[PDB]
RNA sequence: CCAAAAGAAGUCUUUCUUUUGGUUAACCAGGAU
């Protein structure tokens, strides 16, 4: 039983995320941490340079850092280490 | 089984503001739809004209009253929200009216400019005593549909200006019924009736014809696809 | 997931994000400009407006706050007027109707902020109720009788199919849905009509898949002739590609079973879309049902004339006997309520036998739309006995229904019942209100914090006692008390095998496995005998109720267990306590109010029936001590185990003697504290039960292991 | 000043004075009042009710064109559900409804070869009645069932030979919005609602920023300062349920009374940067000078 | 909501019980309220039961205790003559009810008639022992409860409520006298006193949206002023207009001149509206409601409200408070308004 | 009934009322 | 002493606090919240709360 | 009088026939006015062809099975009835298909006389086992929208003939779904949205265009009441 | 962090400089879900 497209807020699948990692509380770090890093890149982009990359994945015309953050963690393009 | 016998249209004149258009022959089960897309025109997209605000003399606000009409103001502006005036340019234009001395004030007693013409002389409106002397101009104004008052810090304008609301629908009553033969040999089609009663502003044949017209290029929209 | 928002709110919460957005898009030089703007409100603000709105989670909540589920978080969407738009299926969670309530917005700023609202409070995230584990999203009201109406089988209906006569073919055959709507369209076919479709598209049933294809299955594409009507193939084309094919009558229950399976064996989104799609076919089809009040509608019974005519010979009868002195105040009384009682319940299946079964009324009522038969009954029939200010029948009793009229006289007597029940309505909020502030305090220290102790002890199940004959009959309270749970030992019946082993979810094919089995009691974990030293293991507490998953290593028990046993309280209607007191008096550990002595050894007791009470003498199998009871006031009557309390009669460590409620204090110093512990969790869940609420035994456990921490000192 | 959320035209201006020898309370010298008047239409959200205790707030307000309408092409006025009826045992405004049509359209029962049985107590001066006739029925002495199922059966026709509502006091009703009519009859009448004092120009508020009060620096509360929602105990526990720490602290921390993270938070937002971190709201400090305030030494550790 | 207000009885005062300390017991329907304390009408609230409506017959003794008139029955002849009573004397007596089958001679059709006994007992007594009976039905309701059609079909709760919320309706623009009431309407709108009555009869003179003018028989004439948009406590219109003509008869007693909210001298608190029952595309969910756009284009549940504030000058030890348009840090573009004296 | 200039609003009433209802302000 | 004093009994409990010279470790969910803190359960506790996010090696060489 | 913010029309192709097409922003309250309109349209006012009637021999009196042949009679009927013929002649035509020995008939197997075409010749329709033969005769003629079966108004002229329902229009499913639209502080346009479903005799776009064009004919006939009538205009495309 | 006044530049209305000014609570009552 295959899903249709999600819609705005509900995309990505939230199961598809929590399969990345081992509960939906270390998810909410985890895409806050990565959404912080991308506002700080776009803050320092006309400044000097930093360790801070990104985005990893395609932008949209106007994309909250956040969703984007989402985005990635779906694609299997980062990496985290629990305490 | 192909039937290619094109629709018509003919009228039945029931009175001055009121008739019956009969549309036959109809595809088996587009009798209701036609009839609603058209009701739904007619009772929404009819252009016309009507009072956008009013100023009287004496008044600084719609909450006082006249000396000597019985009415106040409110209830006048109820009343003279049931005028219907047909205009024929788009600019704006005043009409005035003028009343002294003991008597009722109906709407005959507007002295309408070029153009414009009140279509129910026999309204009534107020009713003033030895004491009493009305003096009120209208704005009539053409569009659709209906606006709600326009504040009067928007436009400039001083404090006796009156705003109205302004309901600019020729249109009074529309309904339909639908006379459908299912023959036994599977030879059917529908018969519309549609029934039209207009406030004394425009025949029901003008009110028609506007909605052809607007659904006409509605559809021509989908129609040049290709 | 949406919420709709009036956009002059929205302008306000999202001004800072507005003016920053103006700035960037060089329709302002400078925030002051920008913050002019907004505050003039220019036609352009709005154009930016919906952009920044987009994907930013808001968080909605009504007061009171009585459970987790009363703080949602939704996408805002702009909307003309001044009141924001609740989307009709979250009604429940919130508890709001919609006849004047109100609600708070807030708006979440940072970046964990809305990293939260989007993934643990997210309404869709959120289908299932952390107290039961039951779907709160399902379809109510409106939108079950239009899934009702629209999936039923009317005999002799338009277009249905007919068998061959031998001089035309089989009619009612249609080669695919299309066809069939396209048929419907023309008034030809009902969507109520049994027809043969051929379905390409909907998976078949079980019996019907593996007999017709085998292999592996229907494979979409594959074809297969079904025999239902129009509506059916229409509800099942919003399930799931791969649901097989129901054909039922979507009464409320087989509704709710459907979720349930969804829920279980699909993902979250995709349950979230199916619930959505039933909404809207259900809202649709509600219009079209016809289900409309008319006093042509609401029928009368034909002959309750002759019945009350017939039931007045036997009051008058009773009457008369008291009247000569045969008998006093009271009986006459009982033998009057009884006799109305009968009259009753044979007008009541009167009416019930009388009405169609496509009355509005009555097809609310069996849709399991909203409500029962008993209103149906007062409504049509007639009203019946009605009670005093104290609470006593009167004999009298109301003889008119609500179609007919009352008189003065029944009115008046009818006002009684209905103040006593306004009243209790109001004590009862607050009590349970101060009621769920206590127990969110005692526990709160208990927190999931390692993922197993590791430890061997844990508590027994009752599990399908036996039957006398010899059969497993299923304990009926099983999905509370079971279910949720991992083993602490293996299962092993008859020399066989280890049916489950150690540490599994216990769901049900577990259950089912175990029955077949034939073993009537495992060893289960719980948080009862955790070894942790603060908190509990994901372990012992076992499957979380909301996420369905074994629980998280920073879950808050406590709060959920505390919100979990309050919140039904509203909807616990109140000298034996019996309801909402019942349940204060049993947390608070306060002697009952009609305490019932237990016995403290084995043994024959010997009972004097004394004057204006009794006395009860315990005699000791070993003969150390006799325990003796005196006072024991006769107002209470004596307790019947398996035959009443009989002289001489063999009594248990722990029995009860008297009829009444034990005291907890006395069950601990006697039997223990697992027998306390038993005693306190079936104590609290029979008062819920009685009025069918379900709430698991866990966060039970959780507040009486919470209530047994300390010890008191004897010896320094 | 007019407060927050107020509009309308100045309509009266009363002005007293000492000059003038008006009597006024001591120490006054004169007293301005000043009236404002405004006029409020129907809207959603706006709760209206009838006489039967059927209230509810205005879900929608359709156009007249898609709209359910009589044969004649009557568009219906109000809409209402029926599964509220039923329930709740009020079923007496179905009568009424049933009443009202009657009453509407008008009657004249037809005592041709005398007066039919059903009418053998209906008083006279009721076996016929004009449209727009006002009837009443005392509270417990009043219209039987039957007399409203005999006068529904006889009702005079609107303008033509046609009878909308049938005896069983329903009619066929047309979908204004698809067309197609409705495939039962629906229960059509007039029934009486009023306009309840619950309007949402009154309820309807918002804040971003603005007041806040002086001994804890916590926002105001109400409408006409500004104030917030109150985010109190019981919605506390919630967000711990949730596990939401982040949500919790923000909201109890730069949200409410951390004095510097409120203005930090602002700069941050307009300037696009990330938003800092709290610090320790004011009213804990309020409350450790409280509790010192009692001779309490109350001292934070480290 | 004026006319109830003042026909209440609060038990919570000082010297009265407390709303957070009474129990169930004071809150409950004694069996002597009957036609003495309407048992519908009361708070929804903490209130409930605290708070109740004199009954529409019933009047207050010389030592405070409320009575009831009853029509006494002379040997099962039903007399006319009325005697008020208190809760003993109907407590020692027998109590038939006014609906009964009186037979145009003051006798009961059947000798079985339902009755009240001492403590409130409901029974079957044969018509030989009563000894009073009700005057009419409609004794034990009071004036709010009174203007509810079809009453004894409607659930208590549902009744309380429903008279509840008749005093929060507001006055509208224009008002419309139900099609469908109950005959209590024009007697609550006249003793209301929200209406001008002719006080003498006479001839009217003149008549205009501010006063009327009589001519009474005699010499003298009498001028009636209007109340013209005039704000009540709660902040609605309390408007006055004439209904009668420069040349109409009018009789002492007659309804001169309408109010807030009667239509003709009966009080109409709504509109009657063209109501539909069915179920509509889930926008009448849940107790919502679906209104046409009818109701707004032609200002059908259109109010005014009026918003009153004000502003003083007192002296101050400093002294001179001073009302001027000369106000400092302000500019010229707010204060064009502003007459030449603030 | 007993007011002077009154709408007529007719009745379903059956039974009589000896006693006009007194002063609601008394 | 905190907790319990704002439970209840603020007078009895803060008194004999003081006689007692407790010291509150600042250890439950209401303390932290009362002191403006982030509670110790859920996201707020150090497994999830300092989790070290880091692009993956190959995303790097990538972009 | 103009209309102000023109609408517009996309189409967002989803499969080989079948489509999604898009119509923004409306004034609010056409959405309605135009969706079932042209719904209906698209269903009952393409001309199409479809089979009326069909003889099998072997099948006069019971029509349980046919000799020869896998497949029960109805089975037949319903795969027959699923085909998608093209015809040019008003007056119906007759087809014969006809196959003996073991194997599958398959609509290719039809042979169609001058001007008849079948869009899909790869169909299934029965099975015949040792040394069945079939022979079925069909009646094709060409009509409009959906025609249930027209039961035999001459029995003595044919026995064998049996009629079967008709889906002469080659439109299939056809659904419509209204929403709401713009940020022009108005937040309460329309936007509809089509999904057109067609056989492959046909595509969605063509059925679109033919639906337009007799809408556009029949709104004609109240237009031209009055040629000078003042109405609602879009303006140029 | 806002308002007012004065000076300079440019735009035909923004920026820079100087001066001055610039938020409550507690009770009682009445309602709502
Ligand atoms: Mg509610
Ligand atoms: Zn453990």
């Amino acid at each position: 039983g295959g899903y249709d497209t999600p819609l705005g807020i509900t995309n990505p699948p939230i199961d598809e995320l929590l399969d990345r990692v081992s509960s939906k509380y270390a998810l909410v770090i985890y895409a806050a941490k990565r959404a912080r890093q991308i506002n700080d890149y776009y803050n320092q982009l006309g400044e000097g340079i930093l360790e801070y990359v990104g985005p990893l994945v395609e932008p949209g015309l106007q994309e909250k850092p956040l969703s984007i953050a989402l985005r990635e963690i779906h694609a299997d393009l980062l990496e985290h280490t629990e305490g | 089984m192909l039937i290619s016998q094109r629709p018509t249209l003919s009228e039945d004149v029931l009175t001055d503001n009121r008739s019956q258009f009969v549309i036959e022959p109809l595809e088996p089960g587009f009798g209701y739809t036609l009839g609603n897309s058209l009701r739904r025109t007619l009772l929404s997209s009819i252009p016309g004209a009507a009072v956008t605000s009013i100023r009287i003399d004496g008044v600084l606000h719609e909450f006082t009253t006249v000396p000597g009409v019985k009415e106040d103001v409110t209830e006048i502006i109820l009343n003279l929200k049931s005028l219907v005036v047909s205009s024929e340019e788009d600019e704006p234009v005043t009409m005035y009216l003028r009343k002294q001395g003991p008597g009722e004030v109906t709407a005959g007693d507007i002295v309408p400019p070029a153009g414009v013409t009140v279509h129910n002389p026999g309204m009534h409106i107020a009713t003033l005593n030895d004491k009493g002397k009305l003096e009120v101009e209208l704005v009539v104004e053409r569009g659709r549909g209906y606006v709600p008052a326009v504040q009067n810090r928007a436009s400039g304008a001083e404090i006796g200006r009156i705003p109205v609301d302004s309901i600019y629908s020729p249109v009074l009553k529309v309904t339909y019924k639908v006379d459908a033969t299912r023959v036994e040999q599977r030879t059917d089609f529908d018969k519309l009736i549609l029934d039209v009663e207009t406030k004394n502003s425009i025949s029901p044949r003008d009110a028609l014809a506007s909605a052809g017209k607007t659904l006409v290029e509605l559809f021509g929209l989908a129609r040049e696809l290709n | 997931h949406q919420c709709g928002l009036p956009k002059l709110m929205a302008l306000e919460l999202f001004k800072p994000f507005v003016m920053k957005r103006l700035v960037d898009l060089n329709h302002a030089q400078n925030i002051k400009s920008a913050k002019r703007m907004v505050e003039r409100q220019r036609p352009q603000v709005w154009d930016v407006l919906e952009e920044v709105i987009a994907e930013h989670p808001v968080l909605l909540n009504r007061a009171p706050t009585l459970h987790r589920l009363g703080i949602q978080a939704f996408e805002p969407m702009l909307v003309e007027g001044k009141a924001i738009q609740l989307h009709p299926l979250v009604c429940e969670a919130f508890n709001a109707d919609f006849d004047g309530d109100q609600m708070a917005v807030h708006l979440p700023l940072s970046a964990e902020a809305q990293a939260e609202a989007r993934i643990l409070m997210l309404s869709s995230n959120n289908i299932l109720s952390p107290a039961s584990g039951r779907p709160l999203a399902m379809p109510r009201l409106d939108m079950v009788t239009g899934l009702y109406y629209l999936t039923t089988e009317v005999p002799g209906d338009t277009g249905e199919y007919q068998p061959a006569s031998g001089d035309h073919p089989e009619t009612g055959v249609y080669s695919s849905p299309a066809e069939a709507i396209m048929a419907a369209d023309r008034g030809v076919l009902s969507v109520r009509a049994k027809i043969k479709v051929r379905l390409t598209q909907l998976r078949p049933p079980v019996e019907i898949e593996a007999e017709l294809f085998g292999h592996s299955g229907w494979q979409p594409g594959d074809a297969w002739m079904a025999e239902t009507t129009l509506g059916r193939v229409m509800f099942n084309e919003l399930l799931p590609l791969g649901y097989p094919f129901v054909n039922k009558q979507m009464h409320k229950k087989v509704q709710a079973a459907i979720i349930n399976d969804l829920a279980e064996r699909y993902p979250m989104i995709v349950v979230a879309q199916t619930v959505d799609k039933l909404k809207d076919a259900g809202f649709y089809w509600a219009t079209r049902s016809g289900v409309t009040v008319s006093m042509a509608d609401v029928l009368v019974p034909p002959r309750k004339k002759e019945i009350l005519d017939h039931y007045e010979e036997r009051a008058d009868k009773v009457e008369k006997q008291f009247q000569r002195g045969a008998l006093n105040h009271d009986e006459r009384n009982e033998a009057l309520v009884e006799i109305w009682k009968e009259a009753t319940d044979e007008v009541g299946q009167a009416l019930r036998e009388h009405y169609p079964d496509d009355n509005p009324i009555i097809t609310i009522v069996d849709s399991g739309a909203t409500g029962n038969f008993t209103q149906t009954r007062t409504l049509a029939g007639m009203k019946g006995l009605v009670t005093n200010p104290k609470g006593e029948f009167i004999p009298r009793p109301v003889k008119s229904s609500f179609r007919e009229g009352l008189t003065v006289l029944e009115y008046f007597i009818n006002t009684h019942g209905a103040r006593k029940g306004l009243a209790d309505t109001a004590l009862r909020t607050a009590d349970s209100g101060y009621l769920t502030r206590r127990l969110v305090d005692v526990s709160q220290d208990v927190i999931v914090r390692e993922h197993d102790c590791q430890t061997e002890r844990g508590i027994v199940v009752e599990l399908a006692e036996r039957a006398p004959d010899g059969t497993l009959i299923r304990d009926p309270y099983i999905e509370t008390s079971a279910y949720a749970r991992t083993l602490g030992t293996d299962a092993v019946d008859e020399a066989g095998n280890v049916i489950v082993e150690r540490g599994q979810d216990l769901g049900d094919p577990e259950i089912d496995a175990l029955l077949a089995a034939g073993i009537t009691q495992v060893k289960v974990r719980s948080v009862l005998t955790c070894a942790t030293s603060t908190g509990v293991c994901a372990t012992c507490y076992g499957r979380s109720m909301a996420t369905g998953k074994l629980v998280d290593i920073g879950e808050a028990v406590g709060i959920v267990a505390a919100q979990s046993i309050g919140e039904p309280g509203t909807q616990l209607t109140m000298d034996i306590t019996g309801g909402l007191p019942r349940v204060q008096e049993l947390f608070e550990a306060r002697v009952p109010r009609g305490k019932a002595p237990i016995a403290d050894v084995t043994g024959r007791v010997r009972l004097e029936d004394g004057e204006r009470f009794y006395k009860i003498t315990i005699v000791p199998d070993d003969g150390g001590e006799e325990v003796v009871y005196d006072k024991i006031s006769k107002r209470q009557r004596l307790r019947v185990f398996k035959r009443v309390l009989s002289d001489g009669d063999h009594v248990e460590v722990g029995q009860q003697l008297m009829e009444g409620s034990a005291d907890p204090h006395e069950v601990l110093r006697v039997q223990g504290p697992r027998e306390v512990q038993i005693h306190l969790v079936r104590e609290v869940q029979e008062v819920y039960r009685a009025q069918g609420v379900s709430i698991h035994d866990k966060h039970i456990e959780v507040i009486v292991r919470q209530m047994l921490r300390r010890v008191t000192i004897i010896d320094s | 000043k007019v407060p927050h959320g107020e509009s309308g035209k100045v309509i009266g201006i009363r002005v007293f004075s000492r000059e003038d020898e008006d009597e006024l309370p001591a120490g006054v010298n004169e007293l301005v009042r000043v009236y404002v008047a405004q006029k409020r239409k129907i809207s959603d959200g706006d709760k209206l009710a009838g006489r039967h205790g059927n209230k509810g707030v205005i879900g929608k307000i359709l156009p007249v064109e898609d709209m359910p309408f009589l044969a004649d092409g009557t568009p219906v006025d109000i809409i209402l559900n029926t599964h509220g009826v039923p329930r709740r045992m009020n079923i007496g405004q179905i009568l009424e409804t049933h009443l009202g049509w009657c009453a509407h359209s008008g009657w004249k029962v037809d005592a041709a070869k005398g007066v039919p049985d059903w009418a053998a107590r209906l008083p006279d001066e009721l076996l016929e009645a004009q449209p727009n006739a006002i009837v009443s029925t005392p509270v417990f002495d009043g219209a039987q069932e039957a007399e409203l199922q005999g006068l529904l059966s006889c009702t005079l026709p609107n303008r033509d030979g046609d009878v909308l509502v049938d005896a069983d006091g329903k009619a066929m009703l047309f979908d204004g919005r698809s067309g197609e009519p409705f495939p039962y009859p629906v229960t059509v009448g007039y029934m009486y609602i009023m306009k309840l004092h619950h309007l949402v120009d009154d309820k309807i508020h918002a804040r971003s920023t603005g007041p806040y009060s002086m001994i804890t620096q916590q926002p105001l509360g109400g409408k006409a300062q500004f104030g917030g929602q109150r985010f109190g105990e019981m919605e506390c526990w919630a967000m711990q349920a949730y596990g939401a720490a982040y949500t919790l602290q923000e909201l109890l921390t730069i949200k409410s009374d951390d004095t510097v993270g409120r203005v930090k938070v602002y700069e941050a937002i307009v300037k696009g940067e990330n938003i800092p971190e709290p610090g320790i709201p004011e009213s804990f400090k309020v409350l450790l000078k409280e509790l010192q305030s009692l001779c309490l030494n109350v001292e934070v550790l480290s | 909501s004026g006319l109830t207000h003042k026909r209440r009885l609060s038990a919570l005062g000082p010297g009265g019980l407390s709303r957070e300390r009474a129990g169930l017991e004071v809150r409950d329907v004694h069996p002597s309220h009957y036609g003495r304390m309407c048992p519908i009408e009361t708070p929804e609230g903490p209130n409930i039961g605290l708070i109740g409506s004199l009954s529409v017959y019933a009047r207050v003794n010389p030592f405070g205790f409320i009575e009831t008139p009853y029509r006494k029955v002379v040997d099962g002849v039903v007399s006319d003559e009325i005697v008020y009573l208190t809760a003993d004397e109907e407590d020692r007596h027998v109590v038939a009810q006014a609906n009964s089958p009186i037979d145009a001679d003051g006798r009961f059709v059947e000798p079985r008639v339902l009755v009240r006994r001492k403590a409130g007992e409901v029974e079957y007594v044969p018509s030989s022992e009563v000894d009073y009976m009700d005057v009419s039905p409609r004794q034990m309701v009071s004036v709010a409860t009174a203007m509810i059609p079809f009453l004894e079909h409607d659930d208590a709760n549902r009744a309380l409520m429903g008279a509840n919320m008749q005093r929060q309706a507001v006055p509208l623009v224009r008002s419309e006298a139900p099609l469908v009431g109950t005959g209590m309407e024009l007697r609550a709108a006249i003793d209301a006193g929200d209406v001008v009555v002719a006080e003498e009869s006479g001839v009217i003179e003149e008549v205009s949206a501010d006063y009327i003018t009589v001519m009474h028989d005699n010499g003298t004439r009498r001028t009636y002023r209007m109340r013209k948009f005039a704000r009540s406590n709660h902040g609605t219109c309390a408007n006055q207009c004439p209904i009668v003509d420069a040349g109409d008869r009018v009789e002492a007693g007659q309804v001169i001149a309408d109010g807030p909210c009667t239509d003709d001298g009966e009080m109409a608190l709504g509109k009657n509206l063209l109501v539909a029952i069915m179920p509509w595309e889930g926008h009448n969910y849940e107790d919502a409601i679906i209104l046409s756009n009818r109701l707004v284009e032609e200002d059908v549940l259109t109010s005014i409200h009026i918003e009153e504030h004000e502003i003083d000058a007192r002296d101050t030890k400093l002294g001179a408070e001073e009302i001027t348009r000369d106000i400092p840090n302000i500019s010229d573009e707010v204060l064009a308004d502003l007459d030449e004296r603030g | 009934n007993s007011v002077p200039g009154a709408p007529n609003r007719v009745s379903f009433a059956k039974l009589r009322e000896p006693l006009e209802v007194p002063g609601l302000l008394d | 002493w905190l907790s319990a004093a704002s439970f209840q009994e603020t007078t009895r409990v803060l008194t004999d606090a003081a006689i007692n010279c407790r010291s509150d470790k600042l250890n439950g969910l209401k303390e932290n919240v009362i002191i403006g803190k982030l509670i110790p359960a859920g996201t707020g506790i150090n497994r999830y709360r300092n989790i070290a996010v880091q692009p993956t090696e190959e995303a790097r060489a990538a972009a």
